[PDB]
């Protein structure tokens, strides 16, 4: 019932500008400053800005140097945060928040007592791709696998025989390499003596790009037959 | 500045765990009595959670396995009888001032005994080859704890600067994790050698394991 969900960000090239949105339902709205915060690997989870009740009061954290600004339509239960002239220190995961707590003569005090699920900005340069799958071919237990290579953005989705297949999968964590487009690889184990009986098919999705990838992951042949 | 002790923690299912934030400056008011502290969850994936504020007062929901404690610059975050759902990074927060920060954060992990890893290599396949590249990957799977060490080494030349490695989080049932590091080499290099291997060290291990292929077998 109570909740934020929180839409907009995604990929912005530097300097360019980007929204980000937060719809509020399950509570009286105009009743609670929000803020927004983030999470980035350089400066860890930092509040970014808050905004009174009524929306005619706004505070910002000085290190942004006034880039961000935020703003409310009560009327529509919505809050917003636009990014300025963005800069590689602002990719990470953003979250609005519902911001409790009270004023005094010296300022607002309060803790962030409900969050929006988060959504990722990404600052970067390079253009939409989709990813190069690639067999990771298998040899009583058998590992095998699928290297997703060269995509931009996040994310892609792997399943394993259309999600028949679960048990043993583990999906990487995506890393980025210095081309500036992403990697990882998917693996499940299987009993040996399941290879060359049963199918195994990696499902890649990257909707970003449109691109979905059936790749069928074989056993690797030794002899002149095949 | 707020800053949170230890790092990271690995606590046995049903044991307790403590997480420390000490702050650089006071934040107990006199006037009330009160500190101007919070503590929050972070499941993987997810939004924090707020789980206390003024440093000892649980909010509506959260169990009296989480308990809040200290005074002044000096807090405790308490998580008895800790479950599989409370692995998780933990981050107190101030409201002191009307500039707040967060600490950066504890990390707790589910603990178990020493899980060596199984290890697997894999060449880059013939598809790749064609289109100028190769990767090779090594496979760590299903081992504890976290810390692992892989060296690349092709026709025994320790290499550097050409791998990157991806780590899983804690599985949900075993509370392993698997480790994945790739080898990336442009096609007319993978060629010039013989004999790939990757190298791993890991507590679970008496000495490292070595697995290897010849280029073309
Ligand atoms: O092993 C724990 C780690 O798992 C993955 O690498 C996650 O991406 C990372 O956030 C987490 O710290």
């Amino acid at each position: 019932q109570v909740q934020l969900v929180q839409s907009g960000g995604g990929v912005v090239k530097p300097g360019a500008s980007l929204r980000l949105a937060c719809s509020a339902s399950g509570f009286t709205f105009t009743d609670y400053y929000m803020s927004w915060i983030r999470q980035t690997p350089g400066k860890g989870l930092q509040w970014l800005a808050y905004i009174t009740k009524d929306g005619s009061e706004k505070k910002y954290a000085d290190s942004l140097q006034g880039r961000f600004a935020v703003s409310r339509d009560n009327a529509n239960n919505l809050v917003f945060l636009q990014l300025n002239t963005v800069e590689d220190d602002d990719t990470g995961v953003y979250y609005c928040a519902r911001d409790d707590g009270y004023y005094d003569r010296s300022g607002y005090y309060g803790v962030f007592d409900l969050w929006g699920q988060g959504i990722r900005v990404t600052v970067s340069s390079a253009s939409t791709k989709g990813p190069s799958v690639f067999p990771l071919a298998p040899s009583g237990t058998a590992a095998l696998g699928c290297l997703v290579k060269d995509y931009f953005p996040e994310p892609v989705t792997v399943s394993w025989n259309s999600g028949a297949l679960t048990s043993g999968v583990h999906t990487f964590p995506a890393v980025l390499q210095s081309s500036g487009l992403y990697s990882l690889s998917s693996v499940v184990t299987v009993p040996s003596s399941s290879l060359g009986t049963q199918t195994y098919i990696c499902n890649v999705n990257h909707k970003p790009s449109n691109t979905k990838v059936d790749k069928k992951v074989e056993p690797k042949s030794c002899g002149r037959l095949v | 500045l707020l800053t949170q002790s230890p790092d990271s923690l690995a606590v046995t299912l049903g044991e307790t765990a403590t997480i420390t934030c000490r702050s650089s400056r006071n934040i107990l008011h006199s006037l009330n009595n009160k500190n101007y502290l919070a503590w929050y969850q972070q499941r993987p994936g997810q939004a924090p959670k707020l789980l206390v504020i003024w440093a000892s007062m649980r909010v509506s929901g959260v169990a009296d396995r989480f308990s809040g404690s200290g005074s002044g610059t000096d807090f405790a975050l308490t998580i008895s009888s800790l479950q599989p759902e409370d692995a998780a990074v933990y981050y107190c927060q101030h409201y002191y001032t009307t500039h707040r920060t967060f600490g950066q954060g504890t990390r707790v992990e589910i603990r178990r005994t020493v899980a060596a890893p199984s290890v697997f290599i894999f060449p880059p396949s013939d598809e790749q080859l064609k289109s100028g590249t190769a990767s090779v990957v090594c496979l760590l799977n299903n081992f504890y704890p976290r810390e692992a060490k892989v060296q690349w080494k092709v026709d025994n030349a320790l290499q550097s600067g050409n791998s990157q490695e991806s780590v899983t989080e804690q599985d949900s049932k075993d509370s392993t994790y698997s480790l994945s590091s790739t080898l990336t080499l442009s096609k007319a290099d993978y060629e010039k050698h013989k004999v790939y291997a990757c190298e791993v060290t890991h507590q679970g291990l008496s000495s490292p394991v070595t697995k290897s292929f010849n280029r073309g077998e």
